[PDB]
């Protein structure tokens, strides 16, 4: 008798430990390069910030209305959202932007700061629906009428809820000393925020800046997270963006940073600016920052599993 | 797989077959042992490495706003690092499992072909080229005795022996 | 829209399990925000019916944590681990997903 | 071990052993020097694999008080990456060296298996099921002189050939 194996015109190229380039009959995919540009995310829940920013949802600027307390388990950011109206900037920016990517949505509970002497309704041309206005859940607290001396205001409030509460207010810098006078009064206004994990203390600084979403002053948007059972104390002489409403987490997200629109039509895993990587493969070579339980990445092009054997022409 | 000239391409449904050139005619068949048995090894490693992964990570870096320039380098190149060891994993497991499985379809070939010796006393030989010259003519019922591993040996033992 | 309820007036004791059934015509989830939109609000005798969760979930800043709401789609659930006399007052299932608000028919809880 | 049906139960001091079924009667006997090769091979592995590390890590993030949250989070995702690739290293290095075990004891068998068929030239040939047909009378010397490695076959070729 003869006895033999079989082979194909046409196979594989695959590497190998001895040589390079082998030809086999059959071989499978390895790295995973077939990438989805959706966010298909079936049997799970999802929003799609859009126009609003991650942080927006924690302070409330007009594009961040839709979402401002949602619940979600797939957080989705985009470059176009913006995270405030009036101009500023959030100090310890990305530790805030992870804390909310794995907050499950965000809740907003009452702090009961009852206001007397001040005018609370802030109200900036930058930010504007119906005409001058303000933020969702921020008063920035004014003089009275006019320049005028803002009263030093102590303000506590305890986190009575069994989850940790996360805290966040602002510090409004003007485009000029004559400006802060006219929004608080003269004198030289000193912010002190404590906590049993917080002290950190500030005092704003007014001066002139770029036109920044055509205003001039800047607000410091500083946060912490109160433990349960645990008081923060705001003790302000003027020039205060005051909370309404403390941000409390949900329970575990996953949060991603995408540029495709959203659908319900995969059972996704791991998402990316690109869209989403559906595989079973174990390894990837289409993005190196795709977030979640899914192949990861390479840098070859291509790898090729030989499944066959090393088959030679007849 | 490196004694024999070339692989079969008529061989379609087995991986591993038989050919007679006897005097009843010319026949091309296939074993299914040995080709179930690689199978299903390759398939079991394949299998193993087809497995998405159960360890979750999370958004580490900020492409839209760039995170503060320190920090933002230390998971550049932490990220780099760790894509490095990946590629360089990856790239070794497949070499490594590709010559594996050459090696595990030579296994299973020679495996099979020294069953062949170990049915076939003295009633066959090889060749070199893959192939066993049987001294004894039958029609075509010891072929599949062979494929389906019931040779008897003792009773074709006195006519081969002489030639 | 339509807002139905549960049964009439339970006669429960003191500090058992109290359980409320809210039913909706139509769908009040999501809205690309999923977040499920019903209110349920606790009303005294001679006393403004004050809100007890808000979105069917959330538990407001004045309220025990005893009542827990549980959402769905349609269906809806508020419980009571341990009932006592505070506790007694009629109960409304509110929707605020759709513009007619349609509070709940009441439901009465009996010591 | 793949010809084999079954390994044998009632051998307990070796590994590789034989079988007799002679006139005199049936024993069991232990071979020494290949489960020696093979246990000392193993063993070797298992010294060069169970092995302490020398690289001493220190305490980088403190569980009690909780470090700032973005180097905080740093640090969780570079101890997650490197727990998914030494998870990763560790199923194949398991997974390859008990290929490798496997494949060490299988060559181990096929190298005691064609090391007897040597010392017998045509005195014994094999069957299939792991066995060899003595075509001699002997009354366990030459057996124990096969497992002695001192057979000698020159003195057994005559009444060996006709038959
Ligand atoms: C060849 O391998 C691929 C895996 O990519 C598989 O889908 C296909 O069925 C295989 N074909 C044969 C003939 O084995
Ligand atoms: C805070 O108060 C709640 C209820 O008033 C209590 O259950 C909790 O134990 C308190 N925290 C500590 C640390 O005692
Ligand atoms: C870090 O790597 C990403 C690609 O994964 C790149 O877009 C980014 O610019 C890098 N950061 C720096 C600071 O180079
Ligand atoms: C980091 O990992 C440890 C356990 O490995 C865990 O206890 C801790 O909470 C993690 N840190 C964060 C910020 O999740």
């Amino acid at each position: 008798i003869c006895l033999g194996h079989h082979a194909v015109s046409n196979g594989t190229k695959v590497n190998t430990l001895t040589e390079r380039g082998v030809e086999v009959v059959n071989a499978t995919e390895t790295v995973e390069r077939t990438n989805v540009p959706r966010i298909c995310s079936k049997g799970k829940r999802t929003v799609d910030l859009g126009q609003c920013g991650l942080l927006g949802t924690i302070t409330g600027p007009p594009q961040c209305d839709q979402f401002l307390e949602f619940s979600a388990d797939l957080i989705i950011e985009r470059r176009e959202g913006s995270d405030v109206c009036y101009p500023g900037k959030f100090v310890n920016e990305e530790a805030l932007r992870q804390i909310l990517r794995e907050s499950g949505g965000i809740d907003k509970e009452t702090m009961g700061f009852t206001y007397s002497g001040i005018r609370t309704n802030g109200a900036t041309s930058a930010c504007r629906r119906s005409g001058s206005s303000f933020y969702a859940e921020m008063k920035w607290l004014l003089s009275n009428t006019d320049n005028a001396a803002f009263p030093q205001m102590t303000k506590s409030y305890k986190n009575t809820r069994r989850d940790p509460a996360l805290i966040v207010w602002g510090i409004h810098h003007s485009g000029s000393t004559t400006e802060q006078t006219k929004l608080y009064g003269s004198g030289s206004k000193l912010i002190t925020v404590g906590s049993s994990n917080y002290q950190q203390s500030f005092v704003p600084s007014p001066g002139a800046r770029p036109q920044v979403n055509g205003q001039s002053g800047r607000i410091d948007f500083h946060w912490l997270i109160l433990n349960p059972n645990d008081t923060v104390t705001f003790s302000f002489n003027g020039a205060f963006i005051a909370p309404d409403r403390a941000s409390f987490l949900r329970g575990k997200s996953m949060g991603i940073q995408s540029g495709v629109q959203v659908d319900a039509n995969c059972e996704g895993d791991c998402y990316h600016s690109g869209g989403t990587i559906i595989s079973n493969l174990p390894f990837q070579n289409i993005n190196s920052r795709a977030v979640g339980k899914c192949p990861r990445y390479v840098k070859q092009e291509s790898l090729m599993l030989a499944t066959g054997m090393k088959n030679v022409p007849e | 797989a490196g004694f024999i000239e070339n692989g079969w391409e008529g061989l379609i449904d087995g991986w591993y077959g038989f050919r007679h050139q006897n005097a009843q005619g010319e026949g091309t068949a296939a074993d299914y042992k040995s080709t179930q048995s690689a199978i299903d090894q390759i398939t079991g490693k394949l299998n193993r490495l087809i497995e998405k992964t159960n360890q979750q990570f999370e958004l580490i870096d900020n492409e839209f706003t760039e995170v503060e320039k320190q920090i933002g380098n230390v998971i550049n190149w932490t990220r780099d690092s760790m894509t490095e060891v990946w590629s360089y994993n990856a790239e070794l497991l497949v070499a490594m499992e590709n010559q594996h499985t050459i090696d595990l379809a030579d296994s299973e070939m020679n495996k099979l072909y020294e069953r062949v010796r170990r049915q076939l006393r003295e009633n066959a030989e090889e060749d070199g080229t893959g192939c066993f010259e049987i001294f004894h003519k039958c029609d075509d019922d010891c072929m599949a005795s062979i494929r389906n591993n019931t040779y008897d040996h003792s009773k074709y033992r006195e006519e081969a022996m002489q030639n | 829209i339509v807002m139905t309820q549960s049964p009439d007036s339970l006669a429960v004791s003191l500090g058992e399990r109290a359980t409320i059934n809210c039913k909706s015509s139509q769908s009040v989830l999501s809205g690309s925000i999923n977040m499920n939109y019903l209110a349920w609000y606790q009303q005294k005798p001679g006393q403004p019916p004050k809100l007890l969760i808000y979105w069917a979930s959330t538990r407001e800043s004045g309220v025990p944590d005893r009542f827990t709401g549980s959402g769905s789609g349609t269906d809806f659930t508020l419980t009571v681990s341990s009932l006592q006399a505070e506790d007694v007052a009629v109960y409304y299932c509110q929707q605020y997903y759709s513009t007619p608000l349609t509070f709940g028919g009441g439901t009465k809880v009996e010591i």
